[PDB]
This record gives structure tokens, C-alpha cells and sequence, in this order.
RNA sequence: AGCGUGUGCCUACCCUACGCCGGCAGGCGCGGGUAACCCGUUGAACCCCAUUCGUGAUGGGGAUCGGGGAUUGCAAUUAUUC
RNA sequence: AGGAGUGGAGCCUGCGGCUUAAUUUGACUCAACACGGGAAACCUCACCCGGCCCGGACACGGACAGGAUUGACAGAUUGAU
């Protein structure tokens, strides 16, 4: 029953459901509008999103 | 992604920038390089190829999406072409002093 | 490899007919965004054209989640005399 | 000498009963536990565990049967019956008595050792 | 015929030059024109550490985006407005038709 | 990695040379004959072949269970 | 009162007026909002007024602990939460 | 000069130490200690006790359609159909 119970465990809810979008880490995820990532990789590509740190 | 994705391929071509246009039903992507004929291919093959993984990528209909590439003006004065240009040298192997003098004499007579 | 005859030649054609190839990076994904007709995962796909990379006929870019695969000239007869086609059929990447 | 007793009823009369009263019979945790679904999704498991169990050594001391499942509802009907249930290490062979109902198997096998200080 | 043009966008003064370019144009197109209405814009704050570690001084950042979404009314038919509104268009600056 | 426990192998499958000839039987007239029972599934049709077992009646790939 | 947020791609998981039942935690058919329109005029708290208390480990303080009932989840026991 | 405090009381969280089969680990004056956006029942998970699969490509030599291999239900088994 290896196909049965490889991956029978359910994913539906919890932390490791989602995961970043830039990386694939599980750690510092920011779901805020639907951005979907960690902070560094959000900090990193913050300029070509639109987002100014102007205050 | 589709900057780092440009990125990604046209690092030899000398990348610069991309732009995003919208049109109703059409989709036009403005590709800034400065190796204007190395970015076609031979007959237009790999910017065919990028227009049809960007469109198999994003979910794109058929047929509405196009890719013009058209070479930046003033060569010494994007940063980012002139990084490149640095990355290819070092990458060859050659002396980084060099390199670095001659990248800033250029920068300094291209008109900054 | 497990695979059976019919995925292999299948993930071919779709390749001879296009020279292109996307695919999100999870093991878990029972279907193909595109073979959703048919019973392929991923997994199956990715170490197919990991072996042709190995086989050397592809190329192979990695975006955050998406594979890019291209295809080669050498590729491009090896599909042919392996699809056993005749040589006037060309891929779309070629001929506008 | 004593005669246990639960809720008001005797224990063939517990046996003899059904899970759509059983439910009123329990507690809050345990009635949401039993009425939230069908024992097959994941407790196919507590099926054949409850099939392990109808399985009928004879007039001896009754065979042990070991599990992993540490969320198994203490049923009447398996009272009397001798099982290890595994805490990550080892298996603690238990008696079932009848006092068990409304508990877990994870109430009766403890993980950590009790510590016992010595000098820092 | 009401229809109702909405002209959002996130930089500011583009939004202006086309927003006086299609009252220009409907200005002079003799034309029943309503006056810009200007909702109250959005701020997008969400407020992250600096460093990728967990050591430092505790400091922060503040990004900002604001969006500007315009209003104008106009009473005509349709495919005229759609020659209208179909000229010159800014990638900064989206268009949206609705008809009431 | 050795350890003290013992190792456990997989299944060396036992090789069987021409099982075929022990599903049909032939005489010495002209008649084929079906030694063993065909499964009568509409998928699991009339190419594949079933056991005979000393209790229990099995298929190979549609998996029907027969026994007395 | 004021910053806010709201039906998400694989990704299913949104914010809620209104009617009934129940002390309450909560439950069902009903309507709006993909948002200055709906929650919403966000009837917020501290404060204000009127009784009860009277220097007492007290009607201060709510730790520890027993019994029972609902919600989330495939699953709560080392009490998820209420 | 002052105000509100902390340090004393109960509780939450983090760190050291002790126990453990594991109690995963980075950080130790400002500039470690409700820090890693770290509010961990499963995932997170990187620590311990157990069992499956290859997801070991490509190349060489055996092997081989007379068979290279894969999948599985009576019943024991661990943990599980």
C-alpha cells in the first residue's frame, strides 16, 4: 500500500499548506493581500512591486 | 518575475529593463537590450520561445501576446548593462583592476 | 523509471508540436495543467526531461517555481527519428 | 464485593447498547468525537483494531495487541482486555479494567520520565 | 445611455494629464460632463524587520502605495465613447467602462 | 550501515520457464481445450488468465475473489 | 472616535446586517460587499449619573483545582479555545 | 527638580541549568535573552524510536521476448487493508 500511504496525510489546513512563492520557504510568510512570501524575499523585490518606504 | 525572468535569459544580450503596456485583449511586452540582433536568434527562434513560455506560463490566451525588442540609447549610462558587461569580463578571466578602471573611464566619457 | 509507454511519447509530441515547456515545481500534482486529458503527474515529466538533459537535447533555466526547457537542433532529429515522422513537419518555434 | 456502576446502568447493560445513545452517555468531547464522522477516513485503523480485539483468545489470560493509535475512545465493549499502546519508545502493557470509559489510550502510558533532580 | 469611467492608477500626476485630457475632450466634443469626483485614497501599509536575522536593534520599515480612483459621467451612446476612451492611454494609468 | 540487528532482503522472485503449455492442455486429436476458469469482467475480458489456488480463486489485474 | 481589513492561483480557509431557538458559549434557512454603496452614523473603553458595600485577606485580588456544555480540525491527553 | 516604573507577590513568554532515549539549534555588555517576524497538538521540524519507495540521471559489461520487470487479495507479522 505504498500508493495508498505515500502522501495520505492531509495537507488541507495548517502552515505547510502554503508556502513562499520566491524561495519555497515555511518560515516568516507574510498572506497580507495575497503577496505569499518571507519577509527578505519581499524586501528584496519590494522596488519592482511599487512599494516606496516613504514614511 | 518577468523582469527576472529576462534577466535570467538575456544576461549575454546586455539586459537593461522591461516595460508593460496594456491594450484591450492584448498583452505588449517591451523588451530593453542593447544586443538588438542576439535577442532574435536565427529567423526570430528565441524570442518565438519566450513568447510562447511566457504565455504557457501565465495562463495567456493564444494569439495575444507579443514580444518587441528594441536596443536602449546611450549605452554607458544604464547601470545594469554595465554590470553585466563587468560580470562577462570577470567571468572570462581577466584582471579585476583592469576591468574596474575601464568600466569607469567608459561610464566617465559616455556622457556622465 | 515506472513510466508507461503511452506518458513518455506523450509528453514527445506535445513537445515536437511546441518546442516548449512549463512546469511548476511539486511532486504532488496529479494531473498536468495542459495533460489534464490524461493520468501524468510532474514528477514523471521533470525526471523524463531531467534524463534528456543528461542525455544532453534540452536546455533548462529554473524561475521560482517554474522550469524553462528549450529545445536544440539535435533535439529536434532526435524526436523526429524517434516519433518516426516524416521530415516536413517542423516544430512551431522554427516556421512563422 | 462492591458493584461498579456507570451513570445509572450496570455493564452487560453498557455492552448491550448502541452508539446513538452512547453519545449522550459520554461527555461533551466525547459526543463531538463520535458524531463528527464515519471511522474511515483515517480510522480504518480503529476498525480492524476493534476487529483485532472481537478476535476471541480462549478461557485464559487474553492476548495482547498493540497499536499506535493514541486517540482511541475506551468503548464498553472491550473492557477486560489487555493492550500496549506505544508512547515513542516502548509499548506499556495496560489491564483494562472497568473504569476506563470516557478516557484515551494516551491517558494510561505516560512519555516522560518523572525527573528526579540531582546536582547542578 | 449613463455610463460611469473609472480611472485608477498609483502614480498621481499622469492620472491628472489624462483625467483633464478626457474632460478636455469631452469638453469640446459638446458633451454633458460631470466634474471629477475624487474618492478618499487607499494607503497600503505593511510594516516589516530590516535585518534577515533575528539580531539588531529592533528596527522597521514603512512602505507605502496609494491608489487614486476617479469618477466621471458622461450621457452618450456607446461607440462613440469607446472611440473616445480608446485613445491614448498611459501603462501607469487603467481604464474601466461600466454602464449603469 | 552494519548493525547488530540481522538484515532483511527483498523478494528474489522464484523463475518459472514456460508456464503457457500449463494453461491450455493439448490432446492428441484436434480440439483446444481451457484447463483452468477465464474471468468473466468486461475490462478483465478474455486475455488474461486466473490461479487455481488450494482454497480461493484469483485474477491477476481486476483483483475478483472466488472461493467455495 | 480614528487608523484599518474583507470571498485568495495550485489554495479549500472572507467581513457581516436581519429572523427564530437556547441562560451562554453557539446552531439552521435567509440578504449585502469583491468595497466612501454592506457590516457602519464602526451606539468602543476610560469617564458621567443613581443604588448596594464600609477598613474586615472584605463584595479587593482570581492563582490552583472539580464537574458539565458548545466551536475549529483527520486527531486535543501533556486540559487548543470559549 | 520631578512623573510613571522595574526589581518584592501570582501568572505568560524567553534564557541558563537539571532530568531524559530526544528534551533540535543560532545569539551572551550597550549591539543575546515576547530575538530569528520562532503565538511548535499533525505540516512546520532540522531531535528520538520504528517501516516503506527511489524521486541513483548518463555512459560501459552481463541479463533478456523461450521473459528485463511491476502490481496484489485467503491467513502470521510490525502499524497500517
Amino acid at each position: 500500500g505504498h500508493q495508498q500511504l505515500y502522501w495520505s496525510h492531509p495537507r488541507k489546513f495548517g502552515q505547510g499548506s502554503r508556502s513562499c512563492r520566491v524561495c519555497s520557504n515555511r518560515h516568516g510568510l507574510i498572506r497580507k493581500y495575497g503577496l505569499n512570501m518571507c519577509r527578505q524575499c519581499f524586501r528584496q523585490y519590494a522596488k519592482d512591486i511599487g512599494f516606496i518606504k516613504l514614511d | 518575475e518577468l523582469n527576472e525572468f529576462l534577466t535570467r535569459e538575456l544576461a549575454e544580450d546586455g539586459y537593461s529593463g522591461v516595460e508593460v503596456r496594456v491594450t484591450p485583449t492584448r498583452t505588449e511586452i517591451i523588451i530593453l537590450a542593447t544586443r538588438t540582433q542576439n535577442v532574435l536568434g536565427e529567423k526570430g527562434r528565441r524570442i518565438r520561445e519566450l513568447t510562447a513560455v511566457v504565455q504557457k506560463r501565465f495562463g495567456f490566451p493564444e494569439g495575444s501576446v507579443e514580444l518587441y525588442a528594441e536596443k536602449v540609447a546611450t549605452r554607458g549610462l544604464c547601470a545594469i548593462a554595465q554590470a553585466e558587461s563587468l560580470r562577462y569580463k570577470l567571468l572570462g578571466g581577466l584582471a579585476v583592476r583592469r576591468a574596474c578602471y575601464g568600466v569607469l573611464r567608459f561610464i566617465m566619457e559616455s556622457g556622465a | 523509471m515506472l513510466m508507461p509507454k503511452k506518458n513518455r511519447i506523450a509528453i514527445y509530441e506535445l513537445l515536437f508540436k511546441e518546442g516548449v515547456m512549463v512546469a511548476k515545481k511539486d511532486v504532488h500534482m496529479p494531473k498536468h495543467p495542459e495533460l489534464a486529458d490524461k493520468n501524468v503527474p510532474n514528477l514523471h515529466v521533470m525526471k523524463a526531461m531531467q534524463s534528456l538533459k543528461s542525455r544532453g537535447y534540452v536546455k533548462e533555466q529554473f524561475a521560482w517555481r517554474h522550469f524553462y526547457w528549450y529545445l536544440t537542433n539535435e533535439g529536434i532529429q532526435y524526436l523526429r527519428d524517434y516519433l518516426h515522422l516524416p521530415p516536413e513537419i517542423v516544430p512551431a518555434t522554427l516556421r512563422r | 464485593f462492591r458493584k461498579f456502576t456507570y451513570r445509572g446502568v450496570d455493564l452487560d447493560q453498557l455492552l448491550d447498547m448502541s452508539y446513538e445513545q452512547l453519545m449522550q452517555l459520554y461527555s461533551a468531547r466525547q459526543r463531538r468525537r463520535l458524531s463528527r464522522g464515519l471511522r474511515r477516513k483515517q480510522h480504518s485503523l480503529l476498525k480492524r483494531l476493534r476487529k483485532a480485539k472481537k478476535e476471541a483468545p480462549p478461557m485464559e489470560k487474553p492476548e495482547v495487541v498493540k497499536t499506535h493509535l493514541r486517540d482511541m475512545i475506551i468503548l464498553p465493549e472491550m473492557v477486560g482486555s489487555m493492550v500496549g499502546v506505544y508512547n515513542g519508545k516502548t509499548f506499556n502493557q495496560v489491564e483494562i479494567k472497568p473504569e476506563m470509559i470516557g478516557h484515551y489510550l494516551g491517558e494510561f502510558s505516560i512519555t516522560y520520565k518523572p525527573v528526579k533532580h540531582g546536582r547542578p | 445611455h449613463r455610463i460611469r469611467i473609472t480611472l485608477t492608477s498609483r502614480n498621481v500626476k499622469s492620472l491628472e494629464k489624462v483625467c483633464a485630457d478626457l474632460i478636455r475632450g469631452a469638453k469640446e466634443k459638446n458633451l454633458k460632463v460631470k466634474g471629477p469626483v475624487r474618492m478618499p485614497t487607499k494607503t497600503l501599509r505593511i510594516t516589516t524587520r530590516k535585518t534577515p536575522c533575528g539580531e539588531g536593534s529592533k528596527t522597521w520599515d514603512r512602505f507605502q502605495m496609494r491608489i487614486h480612483k476617479r469618477l466621471i459621467d458622461l450621457h452618450s451612446p456607446s461607440e462613440i465613447v469607446k472611440q473616445i476612451t480608446s485613445i491614448s492611454i498611459e501603462p501607469g494609468v487603467e481604464v474601466e467602462v461600466t454602464i449603469a | 550501515k552494519s548493525y547488530t540487528t540481522p538484515k532483511k532482503n527483498k523478494h528474489k522472485r522464484k523463475k518459472v520457464k514456460l508456464a503457457v503449455l500449463k494453461y491450455y492442455k493439448v490432446d492428441e486429436n484436434g480440439k483446444i481445450s481451457r484447463l483452468r476458469r477465464e474471468c468473466p469482467s468486461d475490462e478483465c475480458g478474455a486475455g488474461v488468465f486466473m490461479a487455481s489456488h488450494f482454497d480461493r480463486h484469483y485474477c491477476g489485474k481486476c483483483c475478483l475473489t472466488y472461493c467455495f
